[PDB]
């Protein structure tokens, strides 16, 4: 079904059955590698981020897309296994709002990511169009000092990578603020557009 | 006389392919060309104001759609992105069979072929999928549920 | 059956006659030769309305199933053109409440609700056209179609009721039922005349391209 | 699609004899596709349809 070609093709009275050349399962297992291992990875990475980039917004962007490059992959398995071989009895409801999807980040990513739930998910006061979520230690750049707040980028992008999907172009940043005894608090104030806020503002 | 369409975000078709019964050994001749992506083009209308409402609990599959003036359309939206179309129907008669839970369980058994080839870290987004075994797969596994 | 027909034939001449001569364009009213309509500057298709009126109740009791809807056809413009535009909050169709009573299509109490209604009615009327199987407009008598005025009949309705779903959104909506109440030329349409296939695709484009539905 | 769609405004622009246009969506059609293109899919049955155009003075 290549570009170039048409849609061509033949009939259905043959078997092509398995011919699986490769097809396995899917399921949640579980490895779990140590800290360390995941941490030098990440370590590595931005060496290499800090070789070859110019100035500090376009690594934070080249920071951000590989966050782009799984946001997506790991948004469809992730809902296709939290909200649903596969013996199905059925995929549940999808984004209704900003509300549930956010609470999805809240609820099931952080969990399959770092074993716990970031501790808020606080709509703003002033505006709407901007959301913020607070994780309160976070587990993958927890050795970084991180007076500068350039390093934790690989998070927001990988939650725009999980809205962006979701039809919710948004402006993802974070600042980090110690607002508790809990200290190197990142906030992710996040924004939208205002144009799915205004899809969201034709009704609410 | 069966017609599938996975088409994408920026209507970019994904995977797009024809099969036929024998019973019919050939399919729609003259009638291939208007019932392409045309029609598959308003059905991307149709399902793009019909996903991001609630009303017209199952908020992925869709069944039957629309229908126009020789045979009639089915749907499915995933949260992947992704627009699954199949358009059925043997050319004389207006075929009216929707079984509407057995290729129910198509739709969702097709989806983890698309997400093991979407899981292939090398395979982009907005690129069509020359698999030269997922491809031979669907239509076997349409001969689960023709 | 005479006596029907020699109504039907009548009652619809007169009822286009006596529509297209009052208020045909009065906001000048030129009062001289005033011999086939009252034509002053309050004479908005009152007697057209009391004419049609009659017409009607003849044609429910005549019972034709051809010409009939247009009967219905009469009402529907008068409740429309005389009831809308230049009302001036008159709405004189108590006789036309009766027939949508006895005929079809009843119960209605508002503007774009009881036109809708009555369109219905008449599109009704014109399925129960079954086989007429003769002339009745004379300007072709064998090669002729239904078809040619039932895409008249509907295009009517599309380009009376799609306009009413704005394009401000939330000020005076409807279901979208339009495309779904839109999708009902299951006929031929073979090229009957050019110029009729351009008008109804000039008007079934421009009704999706102004709902927005570009495909 | 596009591909079918300019087939189409091409040949109304033959039939309606609009010479700039047909020379300018037959131009942007050569240039922008045809690596589907091949001998069959009626381009060798085309450029007989632009050396009307060239034998005019539209490209």
């Amino acid at each position: 079904t290549v570009g170039p070609k048409q849609a061509i093709t033949s009939e259905a009275s043959t078997t092509y059955i398995p011919s699986r050349i490769y097809s396995e399962s899917l399921l949640f297992k579980r490895q779990e590698a140590s800290l360390s291992a995941m941490a030098f990875l990440f370590q590595e990475m931005i060496s290499q981020l800090h070789r070859t980039c110019k100035t500090a917004g376009d690594f934070e962007t080249k920071l951000s897309d590989y966050g782009h490059n799984i946001g997506i992959r790991l948004l469809e398995l992730l809902n296709f296994r939290a909200s649903s071989s596969n013996y199905i009895t059925k995929m549940r409801r999808r984004d209704l709002k900003i509300l549930d999807i956010l609470q999805f980040i809240h609820g099931t990513l952080w969990s399959y990511l770092f074993n716990h739930v970031s501790d808020d998910l606080v709509k703003s006061s002033e505006r709407d169009n901007e959301y913020m979520i607070v994780d309160n230690f976070p587990t993958l750049t927890q050795f970084i000092p991180g007076e500068n707040v350039s390093c934790e980028y690989f998070v927001c992008g990988i939650i725009k990578g999980f809205l962006f999907n979701a039809g919710f172009p948004c402006g993802v940043t974070a600042h980090r603020m110690p607002q508790g005894g809990h200290s190197q608090r990142t906030v992710y104030l996040i924004q939208f557009d205002r144009q799915v806020l205004d899809r969201e503002g034709l009704r609410f | 006389p069966q017609y599938f369409a996975i088409i994408g975000k920026k209507d970019n078709p994904v995977y797009e392919i024809e099969f036929t019964n024998a019973e019919n050994p050939q399919g729609f001749p003259q009638d291939l060309k208007e019932l392409n992506p045309f029609i598959l083009h308003a059905s991307l209308d149709i399902v793009e104001d019909l996903q991001w409402q609630i009303n017209p609990t199952d908020n992925c599959y869709l069944g039957k759609v629309d229908h126009f003036y020789g045979l009639a359309i089915t749907a499915y939206i995933s949260y992947s992105g992704m627009k699954f179309v199949m358009i059925h129907g043997n050319s004389a008669n207006s075929s009216v069979v929707i079984d509407d839970n057995n290729m129910r369980s198509f739709y969702q058994e097709v989806h983890e072929l698309y997400v093991k080839t979407l899981m292939n870290p090398f395979y982009k987004i907005t690129d069509p999928i020359r698999s030269p075994a997922f491809d031979s797969r669907v239509r076997t596994l349409a001969r689960k549920h023709l | 059956r005479s006596q029907q027909k020699s109504l039907g034939r009548q009652m619809k001449i007169l009822g286009n006659f006596q529509l297209l001569a009052g208020r045909y364009v009065d906001a000048l009213n030129s009062f001289v030769d005033a011999i086939t309509t009252l034509y002053k500057v309050r004479d908005y298709l009152w007697l057209g309305s009391a004419l049609d009126g009659i017409s009607i109740c003849f044609l429910l009791l005549s019972y034709r199933n051809s010409i009939s809807i247009a009967a219905m056809q009469s009402p529907r413009n008068s409740i429309m053109s005389l009831s809308a535009p230049a009302l001036n909050i008159d709405v004189e169709n108590i006789n036309l409440p009766l027939l949508i009573k006895c005929i079809s299509d009843k119960v209605l109490y508002y503007y774009d609700l009881s036109l809708m209604h009555n369109s219905e009615y008449a599109p009704q009327v014109v399925y129960c056209e079954f086989l007429l199987k003769t002339l009745t407009f004379m300007t072709s008598c064998y090669k002729s179609s239904e078809f040619s005025k039932d895409v008249l009949d509907n295009i009517v309705k599309n380009q009376h009721r799609a306009l009413s779903d704005i394009p401000n959104s939330p000020m005076f909506p409807r279901f979208e039922v339009y495309f779904y109440s839109n999708k009902l030329f299951e006929l031929q349409l073979k090229e009957m005349q050019v110029e009729a296939q351009i008008k109804i695709y000039s008007t079934m484009a421009e009704v999706y391209r102004l709902l927005g539905y570009k495909r | 699609l596009q591909k079918k769609i300019l087939q189409l405004c091409i040949k109304v622009s033959r039939k309606i004899n609009d010479f700039e246009y047909v020379a300018k969506f037959s131009s942007i059609l050569i240039t922008k596709y045809t690596h589907l293109l091949n001998q069959s899919e009626q381009d060798a049955l085309f450029k007989e349809y632009i050396q009307p155009s060239i034998t005019n003075e539209s490209i």
